[PDB]
């Protein structure tokens, strides 16, 4: 189908750009470290008296 | 009889002290076990 080339071009034009993805895996590790630090602080402050 | 009573009192006091120390040790050991499991889980995912 020759016109199927036009359909494929339209479909490709419809595809969103995945290059805008933010590889925030480092931010995920930072969040995990912050959560561990908060847990440690809460454990240190568990005994209020 | 008096000597036996005194020995029993001293043994009971020592047993109470030992039970208190054992309870403190058990609490610390449970805390340590939890912390060690948590550290193992973290190091399983906290590489680099």
């Amino acid at each position: 189908s020759l016109l199927l080339s036009r359909i494929l071009y339209q479909q490709q034009q419809t595809l969103p750009s995945a290059d805008e993805l933010e590889n925030m895996t480092n931010r995920i590790a930072d969040l995990r470290l912050e959560q561990f630090e908060v847990n440690q602080q809460r454990d240190a402050l568990f005994q209020s008296d | 009889n008096q000597q036996l009573s005194q020995r029993l009192i001293t043994a009971t006091e020592n047993g109470n002290q030992l039970m208190q120390q054992n309870i403190k040790v058990k609490n610390w050991l449970e805390r340590a076990l939890q912390s060690e499991r948590n550290i193992k889980e973290q190091i399983a995912v906290l590489k680099g």
